């Protein structure tokens, strides 16, 4: 039923203003004894609470960030929104939206629903959309058991990219690896599908790569013709 | 025919139980009251006594008047601190203290759950219940005492019904207090139910008075 | 206002009870708290709230085996019959003037059976070579424990320049993984008969090997 989901740019340049927006389904930001809250987790570290506001009642802020944040609620769209001014690299984090439950009967204040979280990088460095290349399955894989084929998504910034297969259809056998960060300061990753080695001739595999910060979406068909093109 | 002598206290002091008014407390019956007019042993924590003049005419002559522990202190408030509610504004002989017929409930640790408490007037006479509503000076003061920034109180009988919310605000220091506390009361018909419900800011009744008020007027006469 | 202190790490064996600890700062021993679980790379999930005197009240759909208790300023989260999907960071949180969190306690669940890695090695794509680049990708998956040393070979002798290898990470299968990318020029790629990546894990090496220019 109740779901929260964050949205905003993946990347923001220093001293500009970071601006996210949570969107609530399964419930309303007017009803209930609830507050609508923001929490961030800078990479590798712990959860930090930023602030909450409710439609009616009192808002509350983390004192070391109060001066730089502004919270708003859009009753009609069932949204609430965080705005942080004058960002630096130390604002680089995954931002989570969440419902803070003032449970009247106990007096407890506990986050009972969390968003999936959205990454925000604070860098002067500009975005770089990836190149996508197909990793065709060899003949050492196709004989008695099982074969592997895939996509290489090379040289992007910042993270992340999202990779699906057959527009969302294929999920068992898919395995998208964590990226590597290269000397270059650009990221590269690979998604692999282990498969029935049917020879994979007409059995169609298309990986779908999305890097939001560069508006790059790309559908490379992994033409499983193992290099033998023309 | 035998008046109620309040000494250095006024009605407010006596009926709340300011700690200087303990000596002469409950005479059983009286035809008129003698008090000290505008003594400062009325309300030791600053604020406004609502429907005060109505109460005076009410208390001026009584045919019987029995004090009782409507909400006994060590029983009725298991999820609220019924002990920290004291103040240097209401000093009693060395320590910080408070009115004897009310309790200033505050949070237990971290969390102030909705309280709710009822009393049905079984006593056959009318019952005088008094209570208080605390207005902290700052948001911090509110969260210190009650936790709940967004708190309310509700008092209700079949005749009475009010919802209070605290006006949080720094007011002139009086007796070292920048917050204020208002005092209210209602007479509970026999067989009627009074109901408290709060998430903060409620100074609950501890003692109430079952009374049989007299015909027409009593008279209140000052020193 | 209050602070919460959790030591950063805990470990325990599958099937056991584990008792994670949150410690309220001095002068807040009567406070109540909540507990949350963050599995790796996901959002947290509320588990329960917890009173100063040990009453725990689970969230929706959180199993029976999660529970909690209190002793003085300490607040405990008991996970009984511990399962490999409990490997996660557990944050306590409370409230005072603000909402506050603990630093988290990363729980590691021990007892899962040793598994050797599963390497699959791709050569450069025709597309990439045509772009005057060449990358070999050696993709390693399904190992426990996560200590893995990777070694590239050009023909039969070691490669020094070119290589970038990810540190290993737990996965949906509750087994570790890693990528290793070797970056060459096409000309270097074609200067040898075969490259190999060699994953050695628990003193035991798995090899794969690729060659170039037979296709057309
Ligand atoms: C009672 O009265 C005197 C002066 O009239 C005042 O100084 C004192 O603080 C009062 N005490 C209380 C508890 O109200
Ligand atoms: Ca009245």
């Amino acid at each position: 039923q109740v779901q929260l989901q964050e949205s905003g740019p993946g990347l923001v340049k220093p001293s500009e203003t970071l601006s996210l927006t949570c969107t609530v389904s399964g419930g309303s930001v007017n009803t209930g004894s609830y507050y609508w809250s923001w929490i961030r987790q800078p990479p590798g570290k712990g959860l930090e609470w930023i602030a909450y506001s409710s439609v009616s009642g009192t808002s509350n802020y983390n004192p070391s960030l109060k001066s730089r944040v502004t919270l708003t609620v859009d009753t009609s769209k069932n949204q609430f929104s965080l705005s942080v001014r004058s960002v630096t690299a130390a604002d680089t984090a995954v931002y989570f939206c969440a419902r803070l439950n003032y449970d009247i009967l106990t007096g407890y204040y506990f986050f009972d629903f969390w968003g999936q979280g959205t990454l925000v990088i604070v860098s002067s460095a500009s975005t770089k959309g990836p190149s996508v290349f197909p990793l065709a399955p060899s003949s050492k894989s196709a004989s008695g058991g099982t074969a592997a084929l895939g996509c290489l998504v090379k040289d992007y910034f910042p993270e992340p990219v999202t990779v699906s297969w057959n527009s969302g259809a294929l999920t068992s056998g898919v395995h998208t690896f964590p990226a590597v960060l290269q000397s270059s300061g650009l990221y590269s990753l690979s998604s692999v599908v282990t498969v029935p080695s049917s020879s994979s001739g007409t059995q169609t595999y298309i990986c779908n790569v999305n890097h939001k910060p560069s508006n790059t979406k790309v559908d490379k068909r992994v033409e499983p013709k193992s290099c033998d093109k023309t | 025919v035998a008046p109620l002598h309040l000494g250095k206290c006024n009605i407010a002091g006596w009926i709340l139980g300011n700690p200087e008014c303990e000596s002469l407390s409950t005479a059983s019956s009286w035809s008129y009251i003698v008090e000290t007019p505008s003594s400062d042993n009325g309300t030791c924590y600053p604020g406004d006594f609502i429907d005060y003049e109505e109460l005076r005419e009410q208390l001026s002559s009584v045919s019987s008047f029995e004090r009782f522990e409507i909400f006994p202190k060590t029983s009725s408030w298991p999820n609220h601190d019924s002990n920290k509610g004291v103040t240097a504004a209401c000093p009693h002989a060395g320590a910080k203290s408070f009115y004897k017929n009310l309790i200033w409930l505050v949070k237990k640790g971290n969390s102030y759950p909705k309280l709710s408490k009822s009393y049905i007037n079984d006593k056959g006479k009318e019952v005088l219940v008094l209570w208080g509503i605390h207005h902290p000076s700052t948001s911090a003061d509110q969260q210190s005492l009650y936790q709940n920034a967004d708190a309310y109180v509700f008092v209700g009988s079949s005749r009475y019904s009010k919802k209070f919310k605290p006006e949080i605000a720094i007011r002139p220091k009086v007796r070292d207090q920048e917050g204020r506390m208002n005092y209210y009361w209602t007479l509970v018909e026999p067989g009627d139910k009074i109901t408290f419900e709060a998430t903060g800011n409620l100074v609950v009744p501890r003692y109430a008075f079952a009374m049989e008020r007299n015909a027409g007027s009593g008279i209140i006469i000052s020193d | 206002q209050v602070e919460l202190t959790q030591s950063p790490s805990a470990s325990a064996s599958l099937g056991t009870s584990v008792k994670l600890t949150c410690t309220l700062s001095s002068g807040h021993s009567t406070y109540a708290i909540a507990w949350h679980q963050q599995r790796p790379g996901k959002g947290p999930r509320y588990l329960m709230n917890l009173s100063s005197g040990g009453r725990h009240t689970r969230g929706d759909g959180i199993p029976d085996r999660f529970s909690g208790s209190s002793s003085g300023a300490d607040r405990y989260l008991i996970i009984s019959s511990l399962q490999s999907e409990d490997e996660a960071d557990y944050y306590c949180q409370t409230w005072d003037a603000g909402m506050v969190f603990g630093g988290g306690t990363k729980l590691t669940v021990l007892g899962q059976s040793k598994a050797a890695p599963s390497v699959t090695l791709f050569p450069p794509s025709s597309e990439e070579l045509q772009a005057n680049k060449a990358t070999l990708v050696c993709l390693i998956s399904d190992f426990y424990p996560g200590a893995v040393t990777v070694a590239w070979k050009a023909d039969s002798s070691p490669v020094k320049a070119g290589v970038e290898t990810t540190t290993p990470s737990k996965q949906s299968n509750n087994k570790y993984a890693a990528s290793s990318y070797l970056s060459l020029t096409p000309e270097q790629w074609k200067s040898h008969r075969s490259y190999s990546c060699q994953v050695t894990h628990e003193g035991s090496t798995v090899e794969k090997t690729v060659a170039p220019t037979e296709c057309s």
